[PDB]
């Protein structure tokens, strides 16, 4: 009559407990999962997930997309903290190039390695 | 010169010592906040590793 | 740096990109799913 649902994100847990029915917005259409559903991996749309707990309680968490992994004795929702997308995904990458505004790149030879490393090794020892 | 300048240096260094003593406990407090955030993010990564293992095999 | 204990921080280098009787009901194609999950995995390791 119930399964262990765990809604989690890369930063922290969103929900963990026992549920009677889980309603999700899948990439290919809405789903309604109940105990004993067959193994299923799925991509989730950005929207609210409705859960039903034994009995009548209805959790409605808003999620920005993710992956739903289902097994007959466990339901895992791997949510995302932000709404991924081709413009947002590319813009942050371009902004990380732009932020590295380096007038002179150099060569990378860095032959001063020992002169800098040993100076700081001796200086850091004297302080403690 | 004399005793007056030394007494001023002692008070100055003493005022600085009081805050570095407080900043140690503040760093320990923030260390515990960071350690709880390290544990909170583990379930998501281990489960994604478990899915990719089967989904590739 | 890795947290060995409250008195020891260890500098480290960790490899990111180069990593049983049933099968899943893959809603989109399994290739499309593998491409997205590997990206989420690497980002999560960097965040950790």
């Amino acid at each position: 009559i119930t399964v262990h649902c765990d809604i989690v994100s890369a930063e922290a847990e969103i929900f963990s407990g026992l549920v009677e029915m889980v309603i999700a917005h899948g990439a290919l259409g809405d789903l309604g999962i109940a105990p004993g559903h067959a193994p299923l991996i799925t991509d989730l749309k950005p929207g609210p997930i409705r859960l039903v707990k034994q009995g009548g309680e209805q959790e409605v968490y808003y999620i920005s997309g993710g992956f739903l992994e289902v097994q007959p004795n466990m339901v895992k929702v791997l949510a995302d903290t932000v709404v991924r997308a081709g413009d947002l995904d590319e813009a942050a990458a371009q902004e990380a190039l732009k932020a590295a505004e380096k007038a002179l790149q150099g060569k990378g030879a860095e032959f001063d390695y020992s002169a800098a490393a040993a100076r700081l090794a001796e200086a850091a020892a004297q302080l403690r | 010169a004399g005793a007056k300048e030394i007494r001023s240096k002692i008070a100055s260094i003493k005022s600085t010592q009081k805050i570095t003593n407080a900043m140690e406990k503040v760093a320990v407090s923030k260390m515990r906040k960071a350690q709880m955030r390290m544990a909170a993010g583990r379930p998501y990564a281990e489960r994604i590793r478990q899915v990719i293992g089967h989904l590739a095999n | 740096n890795k947290f060995v204990n409250t008195m020891t921080q260890k500098p480290t280098v960790e490899q990111l990109i180069p990593l049983h009787h049933w099968d899943y009901l893959y809603e989109p194609d399994a290739k499309s799913l593998l491409d997205g999950l590997l990206v989420r995995y690497v980002e999560s390791q960097v965040y950790q």
